[PDB]
């Protein structure tokens, strides 16, 4: 569990990436598409 | 101490270093760098601390790490000796320039002279203010 | 072979991403990073090795690099450095993006897998000759990123990979690569570092102390880099950053292959770094190069081993690093160090005649290599040299075969 | 490291956990809490409740963040921290003041919005923790209750004129006429007993310039205690409450009002002649928030 640091997408700090991974934020900020979305213009510009 | 500021005033001072006359004392740790030296690749500021590459203890690591590192350098040395471009390696085998200071080599060929037989975390953080209130500071 | 903790991560990676259980196959683990951990993968099914073929390098098989970008970093970051590293590509020392995946949280940048060797392995070794062509790589791969006009913020001989028998290398991090934006929207508008349009007594002075609460805001300009590579212009806080910054990261680097010391500054922090500049050069030089940005510097009581240390030079710097090296033994017998040692007791007075004229060879190199280095070591950021005029110097004097 | 000495608040910690508290509040949470889990709409109940709040007061320019402390039992992190909250709320408020303003400079800066920030940085930003645990009336706390966040509820009976309590005490020489200004701490003013300035050193020259100090507003509010308990025999109880600065004249006579504070004890001077304090102290409420 030494794995602790600032996590850029939820805005928290965690003590541990197992856990904060698998927090309600991260999986609701995951979920979310339209975050993820000039990214996704790369995934199929260079494909 | 040491100051950096901004002139025109217009942003809180950077650098607002000042340190007790007690702390300048153990020169083996000051709380800025003096430059220190040190020797085998060590950070300059950072010392040969608890290290005394003068102990044969050491020494017979070090030269003996730089015999099996050894032709991996002078296939280094074979091979960025005559041109910077590499494209034109292949062609008296190797050349020296001589010099006179004592070596790892020389230090342990001094090793027998002197004892053998013989006498003498995550990498981002949280954006916080730079104001601090006087309450939070009151409570350090 | 691999280590078992090592499987744990790459079946976490097959089961995170469940369309890449083919077209990709894993063989290893090739460095790991603060924000990413690339992996050394092989290509199932051929269209970024066919295609691409001018970018790899034909040193044995050719694979390809994943970086699995790590969960924890924004979308925006993680944009900017793909859209980065896709506006320049058809380069051969930049590393392009030949492939990029997202399942949700994870995104993959695949790009060339570039076999390299780690700086701290053979930094000691290498020749002068070797540091030139060190230098003339960087150099070249740097003009090309400040060409197209961004600030490659991390320029640290680990993001420069460079294969030493091919002897060419690439420069592969650019997450934290900052893109410069316009002067406007000759040092009276590029650097009294008027930015955050913040530029527009009696009783109080405010040089002699600082106030004990203080109601001001910091400065809040860019300090994305590297610990010990940080230009003077990003250790105190300014804004108009240019790519003249990169450049003093090139020095560093040509610092630390001349005086075989890899970790060149400890940086603790940035008054710490900006403290360790003031060892080699002096507090005066420090303070006149604060004076250019709108600050100001101040430090006194301080038990300095040299007040204005290294004054002759840069020179007088290796050749200390290499005095304490050179009189304890630490250089081995078959060491590259001794030529640098004994040409600085030549700038500094304290058949068989290959010997002589690589004798003036290496003397030669020895005295531009300083030359440039002392021309990227510059506190004023407009006087400092570019990539363009540093790699016109005649230290380079071997582009003629191109 | 580095806990408060006499409380278990240290100020990392309690940050951390209070910003991670602030940025990841979703009110679904306090309904899963309250065992209303079948009220929860995904509409408004999943939107992060605390950074809309502060969305809000910097686009209104407000000061004041309304808690509701029951929140932070909601969030599992912050457990601890409705404990810390209640039980030294002077320190544990201060902090969350300061990660207020943390929060709110890392709202502007990493989302990149246009908003300056140096009215930002130089505003002063508050909590006001209200709904903390009712119960034990006002008669039931003990001695061991003093300095914790209490709340009561009762009817406004009387409040005092705006009383001024001095923060900075202005001085001014009566030979040079050279002025220092003395900070207030701890309800005590370090009178000088000399000039600073160096040319005189006169002993007594300084004097108090009572209306060129600096003052703050402070009232007293009589308040009739209206518990949800009342144990036999007793009668109607009343209390004095201490508004500072915004809260003055807040409360009107009349207003059926529910008040968190802390609960504060003083101790009474017997005489205006000499200096001499009661050993039976005073108990009083220094009001945070007003319902
Ligand atoms: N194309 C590549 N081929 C081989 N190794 C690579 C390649 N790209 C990156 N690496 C390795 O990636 C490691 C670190 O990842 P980087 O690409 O530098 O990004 P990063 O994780 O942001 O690194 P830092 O934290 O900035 S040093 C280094 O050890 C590089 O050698
Ligand atoms: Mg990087
Ligand atoms: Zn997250
Ligand atoms: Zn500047
Ligand atoms: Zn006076």
């Amino acid at each position: 569990v030494k794995n602790s640091g600032y996590c850029e997408n939820c805005r928290v700090k965690y003590e541990s990436l197992e856990q904060h991974i698998v927090s309600e934020k991260h999986l609701s900020f995951a979920e979310n598409d339209l975050n993820f979305e000039a990214i996704d213009s790369l995934i199929e510009n260079l494909r | 101490h040491v100051y950096l500021y901004d002139l025109w005033q217009t942003w809180a001072p950077i650098i607002t270093l000042e340190w007790k006359p007690q702390e300048l004392t153990n020169l083996d740790e000051l709380p800025y760098p003096i430059l220190k030296i040190g020797s085998f690749g060590r950070c300059p500021f950072i010392g040969d601390r608890n290290y005394d590459e003068s102990s044969y203890k050491r020494v017979v690591k070090r030269y003996s790490r730089d015999k099996a590192n050894k032709k991996y350098a002078l296939q280094l040395r074979a091979l960025f000796q005559y041109h910077a471009d590499t494209l034109l390696n292949t062609s008296k085998n190797l050349i020296f320039i001589p010099h006179t200071c004592n070596d790892s080599t020389k230090s342990f060929k001094k090793w027998m002279q002197e004892k053998a037989k013989n006498f003498e975390g995550n990498g981002l953080g949280p954006t916080r203010a730079s104001v601090m209130s006087k309450n939070m500071k009151s409570l350090s | 072979d691999i280590p078992p903790e090592i499987k744990e991560e790459m079946i976490q990676l097959y089961h995170d991403l469940p369309g890449i259980e083919n077209e990709y196959k894993l063989i290893d683990k090739i460095g790991e990073g603060t924000f990413s951990s690339v992996y050394k993968a092989k290509d199932i099914t051929g269209k970024i090795t066919k295609k691409f073929a001018s970018h790899f390098w034909n040193y044995g098989s050719n694979y390809v690099a994943l970086k699995k970008i790590y969960v924890t970093s924004s979308p925006q970051r993680i944009y900017n450095e793909l859209n980065l590293l896709y506006i320049m590509t058809g380069s051969s020392r930049v590393a392009p993006l030949c492939d990029a995946k997202r399942v949700r949280d994870q995104v993959i940048a695949v790009l060339p897998y570039y076999p390299h060797e780690e700086f701290r392995t053979f930094y000691r070794d290498l020749p002068i000759k070797g540091i030139k062509k060190y230098i003339w790589e960087l150099l070249r791969a740097l003009k090309f990123v400040h060409s197209k006009g961004i600030i490659h913020r991390d320029i640290k001989p680990t993001n420069f990979l460079f294969n030493l028998e091919l002897g060419r290398g690439v420069l592969v991090d650019f997450g934290l690569a900052e893109a410069q934006m316009d002067y406007k929207s000759n040092h009276e508008q590029f650097c009294p570092c008027i930015m955050r349009n913040q530029y527009s007594v009696n009783g109080v002075d405010l040089t002699k102390g600082y106030p004990k609460n203080e109601t001001r805001r910091i400065k809040r300009a860019n300090r994305a880099g590297t610990r010990g590579f940080r230009a003077p212009e990003v250790l105190m806080k300014c804004g108009a950053q240019s790519t003249k910054i990169d450049i003093w990261s090139v020095g560093v680097i040509l610092l630390s292959l001349l005086g075989r010391r890899f970790p060149m500054f400890q940086s603790l922090d940035d008054a710490d770094s900006l403290l360790e500049l003031c060892t080699i050069f002096g507090w005066k030089e420090l303070r006149k190069c604060a004076a250019l940005h709108g600050l100001g510097f101040e430090a006194s009581g301080l038990i300095w081993d040299k007040p204005n240390g290294y004054s002759n030079g840069l020179k007088e710097f290796v050749y200390d690093l290499l005095n304490k090296e050179c009189t304890i033994g630490t250089f081995p017998e078959y060491s590259v160090a001794f030529e640098t040692f004994g040409f600085l007791q030549q700038e500094l007075h304290d058949d068989a005649y290959e010997l002589k004229k690589y004798q003036e060879e290496i003397w030669s190199d020895h005295y531009w290599c300083f030359q440039v280095l002392e021309q990227c070591f510059e506190m004023d950021p407009q006087k400092r040299s570019s990539a363009e005029d540093l790699l016109k110097t005649p230290f380079f004097n071997e582009l003629n075969e191109n | 490291l580095r806990i408060i000495w006499g409380t278990n608040v240290s100020i990392q910690e309690c940050t951390t956990n209070f910003r991670n508290f602030l940025m990841s509040f979703k009110y679904k949470f306090r309904k899963i809490l309250d065992e209303r889990e079948e009220f929860i709409n995904n509409t408004t109940d999943e939107e992060l409740y605390y950074i809309k709040q502060l969305n809000e007061m910097r686009e209104l320019g407000t000061s004041n963040l309304n808690l509701d402390a029951r929140n932070l039992l909601a969030y599992k992190q912050t457990e601890d921290l409705y404990h810390q909250l209640l039980n030294y709320p002077q320190e544990v408020i201060s902090i969350m003041d300061q990660t207020i303003k943390d929060c709110m400079v890392s709202l502007i800066v990493d989302n990149n919005l246009d908003y300056d920030l140096d009215e930002i940085e130089t505003k002063f930003y508050k909590v006001r923790p209200y709904n903390v645990g009712s119960c034990k009336g006002m008669r039931e706390l003990n001695p061991n209750d003093i300095d914790k966040l209490i709340n009561l509820k009762g009817l406004v009976l009387r409040s005092t004129p705006v009383i001024p309590d001095m923060k900075v005490a202005f001085f001014k020489c009566n030979v040079c006429d050279h002025t220092m200004a003395v900070e207030i701490d701890r309800g005590v003013i370090q009178e000088p007993a000399r000039c600073e300035r160096i040319d005189c050193n006169e002993p007594n020259s300084m004097s108090l310039i009572h209306n060129r100090c600096s003052f703050a507003d402070k009232q007293v509010i009589k308040l009739q205690e209206t518990p949800d308990f009342v144990p036999d025999g007793q009668t109607p109880h009343s209390i004095s409450l201490c508004v500072y600065d915004e809260l003055v004249d807040s409360c009107r006579a009349g207003d059926r009002i529910e008040v968190t504070g802390t609960f504060r004890s003083i101790p009474i001077r017997a005489n205006s002649r000499q200096r001499v304090l009661k050993s039976l102290y005073k108990t009083y409420v220094d009001v945070v928030h007003v319902k």
